[PDB]
């Protein structure tokens, strides 16, 4: 959820 | 109603689905989670942790970051809150809209921040030191997270010292604010989930 | 298993009821929660606040005050806890068990807190410190509460500084304590509450 | 449960 976000944002 | 000032207003359409409300929702906090990222991968020494601390940090920090950045969206004089929208709410029609003890909570933790009148470097740097301080349970390295504390922490000591009258009294205060923002964390993270 | 150093053995006697589980359990906790409350009235100002705002501050802090008083349980070079019986188990004998990244967390933050070298006196008023820095949702009277933090806080420096004047560092060490007893707290919590 | 201990130990 919140982690999808970051993950992909951090590339 | 969804009394979250990430939303763009308290107000849900009651024909949309759960569904529907949580991805419209999710539009508009996504572009504050990255602008988080972002921010983290500027802060030196960050992108020298292994990628799950990074995610770890992120994942428990990423709340009081956004609390920290929008604590001005708490206007502890007019006791009104700011959605994403820009329009203002008062604490009495969003308590009737089901806020509560959070909300108060969020609005003492944003008049007495304020009240440290910081400048946008300190807050820039406070902000940097309330992501590296995150709880740490799911760190794998925490030594490499509690170096990276370390030193942005005397960074912002000095900067601190350098800048306000009462300097000891200003920094106790803004470490108070730490334990605080977990607090906030913790009991937002339990509204957050009730919503689903 | 019940995998907390407050209990007698991490064993529990499967020819047990949960309830009869739980009170043995309560009958080794108790002591320690009524020697939090008795050292809250020994706290100068503690008494002056209203008689909902100590039992508020008591319910959200006793966890943290306790953490800090036991943290010698965790014997951080032999990878042992001790239990209320006096014996010791250790890291990987709880892991199996089903201990987790908590138990991990309360040996680093005994580690760092030990590694302080506080006296007796200075752990005493850190202690007091960590009690009324509670969380304040409940709070109906948050200025009181501000008020004696501040007080306490005020006398922690002077105390520190006065006693390792060329360790300036400590101070904010101490305070860097309080959000990671905050999110033990927070984790603990969530562990109690599932076991019943 | 906490709360009552605490209670009960504050008023004694
Ligand atoms: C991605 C980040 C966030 C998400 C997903 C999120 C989501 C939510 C949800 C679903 C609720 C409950 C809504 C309800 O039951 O009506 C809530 C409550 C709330 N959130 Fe957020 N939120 C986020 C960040 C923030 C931030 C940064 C702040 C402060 C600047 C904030 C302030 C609040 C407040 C004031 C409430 C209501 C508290 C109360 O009930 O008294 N949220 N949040
Ligand atoms: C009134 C006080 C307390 C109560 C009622 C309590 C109760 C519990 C319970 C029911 C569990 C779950 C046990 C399991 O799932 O096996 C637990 C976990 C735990 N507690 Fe406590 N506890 C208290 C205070 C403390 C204190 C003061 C400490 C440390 C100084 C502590 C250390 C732990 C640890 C290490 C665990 C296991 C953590 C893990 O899973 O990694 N507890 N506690």
């Amino acid at each position: 959820g919140l982690e999808d976000i970051i993950r992909k944002a951090l590339m | 109603h969804l009394v979250c000032p990430m939303s763009k207003s308290p107000y849900v359409d009651p024909h949309k689905s759960g569904h529907e409300i949580w991805e419209e929702f999710s539009m508009s906090f996504t572009p504050a989670v990255k602008e988080v990222v972002e921010f983290a991968k500027r802060i030196p020494g960050f992108r020298d942790l292994s990628q799950h601390d990074q995610v770890n940090l992120l994942k428990a920090g990423t709340f009081e970051v956004l609390m920290v950045r929008f604590a001005s969206l708490f206007d502890a004089k007019e006791r009104t809150v700011t959605f994403l929208s820009g329009k203002k709410y008062s604490v009495d029609d969003l308590h009737s809209m089901g806020a509560g003890d959070l909300l108060n909570s969020m609005f003492e933790f944003s008049e007495k921040l304020n009240a440290l009148q910081l400048s946008d470097e300190e807050m820039s740097l406070f902000t940097a030191v309330v992501l590296v301080s995150a709880d740490r349970s799911g760190i794998e390295n925490v030594n490499s997270v509690e170096a990276l504390q370390e030193t942005l922490i005397r960074a912002l000591r000095t900067l601190i010292m350098k800048n306000h009258p009462n300097e000891a009294s200003i920094f106790t205060k803004l470490l108070l604010k730490l334990p605080d923002l977990r607090s906030l964390n913790n009991m937002h993270s339990e509204e957050l989930l009730a919503f689903k």
